[PDB]
C-alpha cells in the first residue's frame, strides 16, 4: 500500500503500524544497497586492477629491447613482435580503462548517490519526525494536567499555543517524511535499474571494441606467429640431436685421453713442433725460502711466449723465446719441470708439465722457435 | 642464435672459459626478464580471475536478494551477469594453459636445469684442480707406485667428468639459445588467442542477452519514471492543500463557532487519557458496533474497553483535570475515567455514547 498524508494529522495507532513497517524495510533496503555497493566496487577494483595489470605487461614488453648484454644484438625477429603485442596490449589496456570508468560513472556511483542522500535524507526526516513527535507528547501531556476547578486562562492559553505550535510542527514532518517514504518506493527501483543499464552498456562496448580489435587479421598474424615459433623448434630439435651425437662420440674416446702421462712407457714426441699452447704450472719464487706454484695457460705466438690465466680476457707476454734457451730441470722434487734461460745466460722461469711427452715437446717447440 | 665450442671442451682454454662466461652472462639476463615477464602475465592471470570472482560474488548477492517487476528485472540481470562471469573464468583457464604454463615451465625446467648443470661443472671444475694439483705435487726422486696411481687415476676421473659436465652445459647453453625465443613467444601468443577466443564467445553469446536485457529494462524505467513524477507531482501540493486546511485545526480547544459540536455522530474515533490506579495514559479510543475499543499508539492491535450498547455517561471530575467522562454500564460496572482534549471532544464523546447507547 501507501501511506496516506490526509491520516497523518490524525495519527491513529493504525497509521503508525503502516509507518513502521515502512520504516522496518527501509532499514532492509539500507542494509542490502550497503552489501551491494561493496559488490559493485569489488567488480571495479578488478577492473582497475585488470588495467594496472596490461599496462604493466604492456611496459615490460618493450622493456625487453632496452634490455641489452653480451651475446650481441637481440633479434629484431622477436623485437618487433613484441613491440606488436605490446601496441595491442596498450589497445586492450584502453578498452579495459573505458569499462572501468563506466562502471565507476554509471554503475558504482549512482548506487552511492542513491545512498547519501536519498537514504540519508529518509533517515534526517524520520530523525525530525521523532523529535517533533516526543515534543508534541510532552506539550499534550502539560496541557493534560492543567487544572479545572481553578483557572489561570493565561497558563492555559499559552499552553494552549505550546501543544498547537509543537502539533503544527509535527504535522509538517509527517508529511514530509511520508511523503518520502512513498517516494522511496519508486526510488529503489530507479536507485536498482539505472546501474544494471550502465553496466550493460559498459559490457557491450568492451565486448563490441574487443571483438573488432582482434579480428581475422589479428588471428591470421597470430598464426604467422606460430609458425615462425614452430619453425624455430623445429631447428631447435634439430641441431639438439645433431649435438646430440656429436656429444656422444666425443665424449666415447679411450681413458688414456684423460690420463696424464698416458704415453710414458713410449711418449709420441714431435720434435719439430713450432708452435704449443697448454695449462702448465709457473712457479713464483719472491723470497730465498717461500715459493708457490700457479697453473696457468701458455701459448707460442710467432716467437714469443704467452701466458693467459683463467678467467682472463687476455693472455700477455710471460717471455721472449726467440734468443733464449731451455731446459729440462729440477724443482722441489716435481716431476717434468724445465727452464727458460734468457738471452744474456741468467737463469730465467721455471715451468711443470703433467706428462713425459708434454715436457719434452714444449722443450723443442721453445728450442726450435729459438 | 648463436653457439659454444663443444670441440674445445677438452683442452679447457680461458678462451673456451671466457665465451662460456659471456653464454651465462646471457642466460643471466634471460632469466632475470623472463622472471620478470612472468611477474607481469602473473598479475594478468590474477587480475582475471578476480573479474570472474567478483562477478560471480555480485551474481549471487542479486539471487538471494530477490529471496514485482524488479525480481524479474533482478533475475534476468543475474543470468547475464553469470554468463559474463562464465566468460571470464573460460578465458582464466584457457589463460592458466596456454600462458602462464609454457612459460612456468621455461622458469621450472629449462632455467632451473641450466643452473643446475651449470653448479655440476663449476663441482667438477674445481675437483678436477683439486686433482691436478696433487698430481703436480708428486714427488720425482723418490716414487711410490701406489700413491702416485691413485692421485694418476683421481686426475683422470675428475678431468673425464669435467669433460662430460662441460660439455652437457654447453650443450644446454646452445639449445637455450633457441628456447629463449620461443619462451617469449608462445605465452604471449596464448595471452591473444585466449583474448581473442573470449572477445568472440562474449560478442555472440553475451552480447544478444545483454541487448535483450536493455530493451527490457529500458521501458521498465520509463514506466517507474513516469508514474513517479506523476505521484510526486501532486503528493506534492497534496502536502500542500493539507498544510493549508489543517491550520485551523492545530489549536487543542477550539472555540465553539469554529467547530460546532455535532450532536448526530453514530461513530466517534479519538485520543483520550484514562486514568487507571494512578497514572493517565494516551490511547486511541473508537467505536466498533456496540463497543468503545481502545488501542494505544505503538502497539500492534486494540482491546475491549468498555460495552457501551445499555449504558449510561456523565461528565466526571477527577484530579481537577479537564473535560473528563465515565461510562456506568446498566449492570453498574464503570469505565476509566476518560480525558478529552477539548469541550467538543467532551461533548461529542458523552453526546455519541449517548446516540449509540439505548
Amino acid at each position: 500500500d501507501k501511506l496516506l498524508l490526509e491520516e497523518a494529522l490524525q495519527d491513529s495507532p493504525q497509521t503508525r503500524s503502516l509507518l513502521s513497517v515502512f520504516e522496518e524495510d527501509a532499514g532492509t533496503l539500507t542494509d542490502y544497497t550497503n552489501q551491494l555497493l561493496q559488490a559493485m566496487q569489488r567488480v571495479y577494483g578488478a577492473q582497475n586492477e585488470m588495467c594496472l595489470a596490461t599496462q604493466q605487461l604492456s611496459k615490460q614488453l618493450l622493456a625487453y629491447e632496452k634490455q641489452n648484454f653480451a651475446l650481441g644484438k637481440g633479434d629484431e625477429e622477436v623485437i618487433s613482435t613484441l613491440h606488436y603485442f605490446s601496441k595491442v596490449v596498450d589497445e586492450l589496456n584502453l578498452l579495459h580503462t573505458e569499462l572501468a570508468k563506466q562502471l565507476a560513472d554509471t554503475m558504482v556511483l549512482p548506487i552511492i548517490q542513491f545512498r547519501e542522500k536519498d537514504l540519508t535524507e529518509v533517515s534526517t526526516l524520520k530523525d525530525l519526525f521523532g523529535l517533533a513527535s516526543n515534543e508534541h507528547d510532552l506539550s499534550m501531556a502539560k496541557y493534560s494536567r492543567l487544572p479545572k476547578k481553578k483557572e489561570n486562562e493565561k497558563v492555559k492559553t499559552e499552553v494552549g499555543k505550546e501543544v498547537a505550535a509543537a502539533r503544527r510542527k509535527q504535522h509538517l514532518s509527517s508529511l514530509q517524511y511520508y511523503c518520502a517514504l512513498n517516494a522511496l518506493q519508486y526510488r529503489k527501483q530507479m536507485a536498482m535499474m539505472e546501474p544494471m543499464i550502465g553496466f550493460a552498456h559498459g559490457q557491450i562496448n568492451f565486448f563490441k571494441k574487443g571483438a573488432e580489435m582482434f579480428s581475422k587479421r589479428m588471428d591470421s598474424f597470430l598464426s604467422s606467429v606460430a609458425d615462425m615459433v614452430q619453425s624455430i623448434q623445429v631447428e631447435l630439435e634439430a641441431e639438439a640431436e645433431k649435438m646430440r651425437v656429436s656429444q656422444q662420440e666425443l665424449l666415447s674416446v679411450d681413458e688414456s685421453v684423460y690420463t696424464p702421462d698416458s704415453d710414458v712407457a713410449a711418449p709420441q714426441i714431435n720434435r719439430n713442433l713450432i708452435q704449443k699452447a697448454g695449462y702448465l704450472n709457473l712457479r713464483n719464487k719472491t723470497g730465498l725460502v717461500t715459493t708457490t706454484w700457479e697453473r696457468l695457460y701458455f701459448f707460442t705466438q710467432g716467437g714469443n711466449l704467452m701466458c693467459q690465466p683463467r678467467g682472463a680476457v687476455a693472455g700477455g707476454l710471460i717471455q721472449d723465446l726467440d734468443n733464449c734457451s731451455v731446459m729440462a730441470v729440477d724443482c722441489e722434487d716435481r716431476r717434468y719441470c724445465f727452464q727458460i734461460t734468457t738471452p744474456n745466460g741468467k737463469s730465467g722461469i721455471i715451468l711443470q708439465a703433467e706428462s713425459r711427452k708434454e715436457n719434452e715437446e714444449w722443450i723443442c717447440a721453445i728450442n726450435n722457435i729459438s | 642464435m648463436d653457439k659454444l665450442p663443444i670441440e674445445e671442451t677438452l683442452e679447457d682454454s680461458p678462451q673456451t672459459r671466457s665465451l662460456l662466461g659471456v653464454f651465462e652472462e646471457d642466460a643471466t639476463a634471460i632469466s632475470n626478464y623472463m622472471n620478470q615477464l612472468y611477474q607481469a602475465m602473473h598479475r594478468i592471470y590474477d587480475a582475471q580471475n578476480e573479474l570472474s570472482a567478483a562477478t560471480h560474488l555480485t551474481s549471487k548477492l542479486l539471487k538471494e536478494y530477490e529471496k514485482e517487476v524488479m525480481s524479474s528485472t533482478l533475475q534476468q540481470f543475474s543470468k547475464v551477469i553469470d554468463e559474463l562471469s562464465s566468460c571470464h573464468a573460460v578465458l582464466s583457464t584457457q589463460l592458466a594453459d596456454a600462458m602462464m604454463f609454457p612459460i612456468t615451465q621455461f622458469k621450472e625446467r629449462d632455467l632451473k636445469e641450466i643452473l643446475t648443470l651449470k653448479e655440476v661443472f663449476q663441482i667438477a671444475s674445481n675437483d678436477h684442480d683439486a686433482a691436478i694439483n696433487r698430481y703436480s705435487r708428486l714427488s720425482k726422486k723418490r716414487e711410490n707406485d701406489k700413491v702416485k696411481y691413485e692421485v694418476t687415476e683421481d686426475v683422470y676421473t675428475s678431468r673425464k667428468k669435467q669433460h662430460q659436465t662441460m660439455m652437457h652445459y654447453f650443450c644446454a647453453l646452445n639449445t637455450l639459445q633457441y628456447k629463449k625465443k620461443i619462451a617469449l613467444l608462445e605465452p604471449l601468443l596464448g595471452y591473444m588467442q585466449a583474448q581473442i577466443s573470449f572477445f568472440k564467445m562474449g560478442s555472440e553469446n553475451l552480447n544478444e542477452q545483454l541487448e535483450e536485457f536493455l530493451a527490457n529494462i529500458g521501458t521498465s524505467v520509463q514506466n517507474v519514471r513516469r508514474e513517479m513524477d506523476s505521484d510526486i507531482e501532486t503528493m506534492q501540493q497534496t502536502i500542500e492543500d493539507l498544510e493549508v486546511a489543517s491550520d485551523p485545526l492545530y489549536v487543542p480547544d477550539p472555540d465553539p463557532t469554529k467547530f460546532p459540536v455535532n450532536r448526530n455522530l453514530t461513530r466517534k474515533a479519538g485520543y483520550l487519557n484514562a486514568r487507571n490506579k494512578s497514572t493517565w495514559d494516551r490511547q486511541f479510543y473508537f467505536t466498533q458496533g456496540g463497543n468503545l475499543m481502545s488501542q494505544a499508539r505503538g502497539d500492534v492491535a486494540g482491546g475491549l474497553a468498555m460495552d457501551i450498547d445499555n449504558c449510561s455517561v456523565m461528565a466526571v471530575d477527577c484530579e481537577d483535570r479537564r473535560y473528563c467522562f465515565q461510562i456506568t454500564s446498566f449492570d453498574g460496572k464503570k469505565s476509566s475515567i476518560l480525558q478529552a482534549e477539548s469541550k467538543k471532544d467532551h461533548e461529542e464523546w458523552i453526546c455519541t455514547i449517548n446516540n449509540i447507547s439505548k
